[PDB]
């Protein structure tokens, strides 16, 4: 099971079409992962899932319904203070 | 007949401006300005084999400096943890949307003419023609990160500095996204922006007429949008002019980018010189390697060998620092280029110079070689005019003042109109609300304020 | 990435244990080892590189704490920042509290850091709706004060852009500018007027 990638020569991982989203990123927009009878998979990484925004000169989308979300963004403030 | 001068340094054409209690100046006319800012994102990603850069080839050497320990380790530590953050830095700006957008076929934008931003399909790689000139201008590594070792070894480039760094342990890590890959990004944020509006940053993308995105750009900036639609084939003229100059701007100086191309240039004089500490004795009777084990005894050789390792560890634990250091100021930049992704490219940035001179509409990302280049849209006033000018006005002894906009005279008849554009308007009831009364403001004026419902009574 | 706050530190502290057994080119990296062994003048020689070493791998990890300290306090610049502009105030800028329209910000303690819960508005439900610039009713253009131009097929609707509430397109809701000759898109559509009910008892 030997495969060439843009990295670079990749040996042990199974080429898949399907584009997945990147779990164990590798570099050259080819990233791998562990599944299924399971190995090693290489697969170029996907972008996310392709939207086709309708558009027209005489439409608009106005939304009648909205959703309250909370989202968790999380920053570090301070680190371990060492005196050596 | 040319000599080297030395000048005061000019701080720019001086100029006064006119200034009084009773004067104004509102812009009549304006202009679309497209700025370019370009700003790097992500730096050469670099893998350096510290058993390979300090001992070439030699087992004598390595076995010393296994005797040294972490020291090897936790210099990769660090430059696999930059490896990882340029990735995450272009994870960071490029990528700010789970799905990719893609302009619909039949174009109309209202005159507005976007082909030379979006991508072509004619090109191998998808790329808009100004993501073209942004690779072109600067000077990368050979095409490819996969460079052969017969190449290197077949045919020796005098003086051939990607292999000599490779033969010395030092290997430049690809990055995990592609410039296609890239490319496909900033089509998608810009897809977005163009039919979605800044919607699509905010939650699903929602179409509206570009437009009508033109129209409620101006209501951000506080220009209304009937100033559009009236000049909107203007509008699409002077910003399709715009564009046009990025190309003269990009195609005849490529100075434009040496921001970027110093990161490209920095990066491989880090790894250039990098080598060249190679050839530095360190106190060793000399800096080969193969000198000291084919002259001394090992007794006499650890001695010298001890000198060279403590050196070129030295040299990478100085290189590792450069690359922190400098990663530090990559991932700054980074993130003011995911900041101006998100506030200036997906929304309306109110923020004033933050997109650049002007103010700010819409951004355009466009792909440029370890980095981004914003194309601000802006909004400049062009033509001004002088206008008298009063804080209210006196019409049956109460103050009135304007709800939105500014009161101006053209010598004779008082006019309400707004601030960032020239429309003047008779002054009614419906321009301006009733606030206290004429004994107070100070430059307060007598003038007559119509109202719309006195006709009606004549009925 | 506060875990990764906690692990640095430890990692870097843990690896300046490890600096200790190296040797520096010493005969051996015990400090005891060459004072039970070898005299002062050939201690010295010994020692000195055990020091430098030691005192290089000390430079190495302050090197590292003032370098990732520097990364720390620009993450602390941010929070601070997403403390005032986020959680204080309420923050126009855009995907700075996160994705959707931001009304307020939580702040929650976390080990060597900050959580921030962001309250974003995002729309959840939309529709197409066919839309108009402006609006032809005695030949003069008219345009929202606040809101668009939109139709649900027979009838035209003026509503607020991030939220659908149509509502009769009036002479309150709509301003007259300029005429029907310019504005490009512009349809035909009848602006009532509050007052004319008045006129008619
Ligand atoms: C946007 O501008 C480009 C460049 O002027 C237009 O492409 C040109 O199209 C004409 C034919 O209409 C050709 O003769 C030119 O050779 C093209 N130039 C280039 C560089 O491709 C493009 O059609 C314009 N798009 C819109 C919608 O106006
Ligand atoms: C405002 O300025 C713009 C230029 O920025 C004017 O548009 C130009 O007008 C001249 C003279 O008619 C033309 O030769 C140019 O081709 C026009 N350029 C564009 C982009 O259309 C515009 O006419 C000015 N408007 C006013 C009211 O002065
Ligand atoms: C300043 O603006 C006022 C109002 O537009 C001008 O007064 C008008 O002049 C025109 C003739 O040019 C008349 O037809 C209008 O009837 C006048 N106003 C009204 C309300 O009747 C005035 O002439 C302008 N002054 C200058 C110096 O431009
Ligand atoms: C605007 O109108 C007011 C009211 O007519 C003027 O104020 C008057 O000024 C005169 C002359 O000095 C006095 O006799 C009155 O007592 C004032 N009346 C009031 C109600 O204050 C004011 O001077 C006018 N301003 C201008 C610039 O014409
Ligand atoms: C679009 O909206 C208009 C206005 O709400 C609808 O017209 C109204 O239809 C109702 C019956 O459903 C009548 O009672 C109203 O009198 C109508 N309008 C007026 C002002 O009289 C129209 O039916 C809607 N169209 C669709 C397809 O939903
Ligand atoms: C909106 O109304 C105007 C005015 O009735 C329409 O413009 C007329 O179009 C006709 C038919 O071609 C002409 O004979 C007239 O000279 C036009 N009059 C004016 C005042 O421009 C316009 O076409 C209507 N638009 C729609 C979409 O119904
Ligand atoms: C995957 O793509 C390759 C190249 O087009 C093709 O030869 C192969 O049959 C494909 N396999 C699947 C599972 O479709
Ligand atoms: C605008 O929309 C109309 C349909 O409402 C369509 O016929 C036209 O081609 C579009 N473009 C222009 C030029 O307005
Ligand atoms: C304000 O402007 C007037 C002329 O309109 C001028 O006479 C006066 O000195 C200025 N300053 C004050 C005190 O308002
Ligand atoms: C407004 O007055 C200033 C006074 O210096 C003058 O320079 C300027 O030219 C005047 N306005 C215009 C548009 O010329
Ligand atoms: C609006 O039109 C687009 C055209 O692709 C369609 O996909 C979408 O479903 C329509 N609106 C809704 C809410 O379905």
């Amino acid at each position: 099971n030997v495969f060439q990638t843009r990295a670079g020569c990749l040996i042990g991982a199974e080429h898949v079409n399907n584009s997945y989203e990147c779990d164990i990123p590798i570099g050259a927009g080819i990233c791998a992962s562990y599944q299924t009878s399971q190995s090693i998979i290489a697969y170029t990484m996907s972008l996310g899932a392709e939207n086709s925004v309708a558009y027209s000169n005489n439409s608009i989308a106005i939304p009648t319904n909205f959703t309250i979300s909370v989202t968790t963004e999380i920053l570090p403030v301070s680190m371990t203070k060492t005196s050596v | 007949s040319q000599s080297i001068i030395a000048y005061t340094m000019s701080l720019g054409a001086e100029n006064s401006v006119a200034y009084s209690n009773n004067s104004i100046a509102i812009p009549t006319n304006f202009t679309i300005s497209v700025t370019t800012e370009i700003l790097p994102v992500s730096m050469t990603k670099t893998s350096v084999d510290c058993t390979m850069y300090i001992c070439g080839d030699s087992t004598e050497c390595s076995n010393l400096l296994l005797q040294y320990g972490s020291f090897c380790t936790q210099l990769n530590r660090a430059l696999t943890g930059i490896a990882v953050e340029q990735d995450k830095n272009t994870q960071e700006v490029f990528a700010q949307v789970k799905q990719i957008y893609k302009t619909p076929p039949i174009k109309d934008f209202g005159g507005f003419n976007f082909s030379q931003i979006l991508p072509d399909p004619s090109k191998p790689s998808k790329r808009s023609f100004i993501e073209d000139l942004l690779f072109n201008k600067v000077t990368l590594a050979d095409a490819g990160f996969i460079k052969q070792y017969g190449d290197c070894l077949g045919d020796i480039a005098a003086r051939d500095l990607i292999c000599a760094q490779k033969f010395n342990g030092l290997t430049v890590l690809p990055p995990l996204l592609t410039d296609e890959m890239i490319a496909q990004y900033t089509s998608a944020l810009l897809a977005g922006t163009i039919t979605s509006g800044w919607t699509f940053g905010a939650g699903a993308a929602l179409q509206i007429p570009f437009a009508m995105q033109m129209a409620y750009r101006f209501n951000g900036i506080g220009v209304t949008q009937n100033v559009l639609y009236e000049n909107q084939k203007l509008i699409a003229n002077q910003f399709n002019s715009a564009i046009g100059k990025i190309q003269d701007s990009l195609s005849s100086t490529a100075s434009a980018l040496g921001k970027l191309q110093d990161v490209v240039n920095q990066n491989a004089q880090a790894l250039n010189t990098l080598v060249k500490q190679l050839s530095s004795n360190f106190g060793a009777i000399s800096s080969v390697l193969n000198d000291i084990l084919s002259r001394l005894d090992p007794p006499e050789a650890e001695v010298q060998i001890d000198r060279l390792i403590t050196g070129r560890l030295q040299s990478l634990q100085t290189y590792v620092t450069q690359q922190l250091i400098r990663a530090a100021e990559i991932r700054a930049s980074a993130n003011l280029a995911a900041t101006k992704m998100s506030e200036c490219v997906l929304g309306q940035s109110k923020r004033v110079d933050f997109c650049g001179k002007g103010y700010h509409l819409m951004s355009f990302p466009q792909s440029a070689p370890h980095g981004v280049v914003f194309l601000h849209v802006t909004y400049v006033p062009a033509q001004e005019k002088n206008f008298t000018t009063a804080p209210a006005i006196c019409h049956d002894g109460k103050a009135h003042f304007p709800r939105e906009g500014v009161f101006v005279s053209n010598g004779t008849h008082w006019f309400v109109t707004q601030r960032n554009f020239y429309e003047p308007q008779i002054i009614t009831t419906d321009n301006t609300f009733v606030s206290g009364n004429c004994d107070v403001v100070i430059g307060i004026v007598n003038n007559t304020v119509y109202d719309p419902l006195q006709p009606e009574l004549d009925s």
